[PDB]
């Protein structure tokens, strides 16, 4: 019942800011850039520092007109409405948002100790206690996203990032939609996608929760549970669905993910008459307390090395790109709202 | 082993979202 009042007074707080975005808060001027730190399909986040008052903070620059060629400007706008709106202890925090002529600027927190992904491949693979920690917290973070509505559509070790205390933050809202029906939307990374989306029917929140067990999968044994040189076959492997563990999976994680990578819907956890409990309940997770990891009070598995506040040393080395800003408006009806 | 497999594949970096 305190979950339930939790999330009630969430939602009450989402909804004002749903109404009523915020819109236009800085300017480019205001921000000095270093470095970048990454880039996806979309757009380019840089390390910026804030001039004014000497913060570091990481700024997501996408070019309107590409997003009108990949048909990306609902997705936008969505990102955008919904990360403005959100607050959890493990979704990034968008600081800022502007437009100019050229370009579209989300600007969030920096969250300096790198991908996930990053930790992932050169480890190799985090064992059970490591991944379930990070599981939890995404566990966590649907629960909360799927209660205002929201589907996320991008799990994947790519967009979560490892604060200062070792904790998760989500970031790329791209795919974010608020949506109470089925949604039919090609979109997501194909390692990733239920097989649902695949074969092109509608889909609900359930596709979050295969996602789930498509990531704690591949941080357990260091590779996906489908996997090819090309998504074609990576497609063909998911819809056949037939899964093979690792030897060293232990008993409890073999039928957590049975239960996650599941092709029936009307059988895969998450999407039960006990939600998100099927979940937490499950033996996997037995060790875990729930609040404690909403708290942040466990000692997390590990610490991002910090040498200093604008420090990248977690991220890789990307090749920089001048920032040009058009004399002329482009696509100015297009993203009117943002 | 499946571990070999994967890091001779063509998928061991940064993967980006498909869309369309
Ligand atoms: N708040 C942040 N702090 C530090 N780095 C970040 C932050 N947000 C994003 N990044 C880095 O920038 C990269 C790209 O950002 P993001 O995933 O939002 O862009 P994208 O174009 O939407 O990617 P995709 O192809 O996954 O849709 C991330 O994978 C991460 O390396
Ligand atoms: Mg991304
Ligand atoms: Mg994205």
């Amino acid at each position: 019942e305190s979950v339930k009042e939790f999330l009630a007074k969430a939602k009450e707080d989402f909804l004002k800011k749903w109404e009523s975005p915020a819109q236009n808060t800085a300017h480019l001027d205001q921000f000095e850039r270093i470095k970048t730190l990454g880039t996806g399909s979309f757009g380019r986040v840089m390390l910026v520092k804030h001039k004014e008052t000497g913060n570091h903070y990481a700024m997501k620059i996408l070019d309107k007109q590409k997003v009108v060629k990949l048909k990306q400007i609902e997705h936008t706008l969505n990102e955008k409405r919904i990360l403005q709106a959100v607050n959890f202890p493990f979704l990034v925090k968008l600081e800022f948002s502007f437009k100019d002529n050229s370009n579209l600027y989300m600007v969030m927190e920096y969250v300096p100790g790198g991908e996930m992904f990053s930790h992932l491949r050169r480890i190799g693979r985090f064992s059970e206690p490591h991944a379930r920690f990070y599981a939890a917290q995404i566990v966590l973070t649907f629960e909360y996203l799927h209660s205002l509505d929201l589907i996320y559509r991008d799990l994947k070790p790519e967009n979560l990032l490892i604060d200062q205390q070792g904790y998760i933050q989500v970031t790329d809202f791209g795919f974010a939609k608020r949506v109470k029906g089925r949604t039919w939307t090609l979109c997501g990374t194909p390692e990733y996608l239920a097989p649902e989306i695949i074969l092109s029917k509608g889909y609900n929140k359930a596709v979050d929760w295969w996602a789930l067990g498509v990531l704690i999968y591949e941080m357990a044994a260091g590779y996906p549970p489908f996997f090819a040189d090309q998504p074609i076959q990576i497609y063909e492997k998911i819809v056949s669905g037939k899964v093979r563990f690792p030897s060293h999976f232990s008993s409890d994680l073999k039928d957590l993910l049975r239960n996650l990578l599941q092709v029936d819907l009307t059988k895969r956890f998450g999407n039960l008459k006990n939600g998100v409990n099927d979940i937490k309940n499950h033996k996997w997770f037995a060790t875990t307390d729930w609040i404690a990891i909403y708290q942040r009070k466990v000692e997390a598995p590990f610490i991002p090395k910090f040498k200093g506040p604008g420090d990248t040393s977690n991220f890789d080395d990307y090749e920089e790109e001048e920032i040009r800003v058009s004399i002329n408006e482009k696509c100015g009806k297009e993203f009117s709202e943002f | 082993t499946t571990y070999a497999d994967f890091i001779a594949s063509g998928r061991t970096g940064r993967r980006n979202a498909i869309h369309d």
